[PDB]
């Protein structure tokens, strides 16, 4: 993903 | 889910079933794995929940019958509800569950990508609502996870369908003008997953609707893209 958790 | 069909095992590996043990154990809400100790769900799911000690998160489940006293679950360390949340119909219907232990990723349980700020402009055409909820207003929780493909509806069109409500851009609606396919009781908190450029994104969180799958009454979802910074604030805290 572009958004990283 | 109304008008849906049985999912295949491993189809929605970010889908979880959140159970409550008080007074007796039962499915409470859906949820989505977004990180190895993080479940994204709806804030309204915790109405009357005084402690995270009564919560059990089950991942890698196709059928509710896989859940018995000996079935492994994740305990909940913390319930994080958006500060501005009052009720589902007013928005901010979003919550995070911080798990007591980490999820080990595999083909049965893995995270769904959050939408990107750049993807706020993209038009999603392959969206699915999943859950163990009712198939109609007066029904029962379904054993097998159900799925239904539903089109996204513009804010303008959703606002004309809900006269008397304020449909904000922090909400995203989905449904057929003729009705027939939608989320229903027991589905809330679960995902509205949209496939874009071969990647699944968590576009919405099942929130509310006037009845289930009614003509000209789209399902109303928390518009996840509008909460990416809020999720990152809570999950990436120093
Ligand atoms: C044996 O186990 C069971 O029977 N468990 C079991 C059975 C049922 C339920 C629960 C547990 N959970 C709760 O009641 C927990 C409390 C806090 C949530 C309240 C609201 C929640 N709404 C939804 O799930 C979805 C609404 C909804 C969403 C969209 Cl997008 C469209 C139309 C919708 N509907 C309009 N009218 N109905 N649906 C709900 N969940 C249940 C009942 N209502």
């Amino acid at each position: 993903c572009t958004t990283k958790i | 889910i109304v008008g849906g069909t049985a999912s295949v095992r491993g189809e929605w590996p970010w889908q979880v079933t959140l159970h409550t043990t008080s007074p007796t154990q039962r499915h409470l809400c859906g949820g989505s794995i977004i990180g190895n100790q993080w479940i994204l769900t709806a804030a309204h799911c915790f109405y009357g929940v005084e402690s995270p000690k009564i919560l059990r998160v089950y991942s890698g489940i196709l059928n509710q019958s896989e859940i018995k006293e000996d079935t492994s679950f994740f305990g909940v360390q913390e319930i994080i509800i958006h500060d501005q949340y009052k009720m589902a119909e007013s928005g901010y219907d979003i919550a995070l569950l911080k798990l007591e232990t980490t999820v080990g990723y595999g083909d049965s349980q893995r995270p769904i990508c959050l939408p990107s700020k750049g993807d706020r402009n993209v038009i999603y055409t392959d969206c699915w609502v999943t859950g163990w909820g009712y198939r109609k207003l007066r029904d029962k929780i379904q054993n097998t996870l159900q799925k239904a493909k539903i089109p996204l509806v513009t804010n303008e069109e959703c606002q004309k369908r809900y006269r008397g409500h304020k449909i904000t851009h922090k909400m995203i609606c989905a449904g057929y003008r003729e009705g027939g396919k939608d989320a229903c009781k027991g589905d809330s908190g679960g995902p509205l997953s949209c496939k874009h450029n071969e990647v699944w994104h968590l576009v919405g969180i099942t929130s509310w609707g006037e009845g289930c799958a009614q003509r000209e009454r789209p399902g109303v979802y928390t518009n996840v893209v509008e909460y990416v910074d809020w999720i990152l604030e809570k999950t990436q805290a120093v």
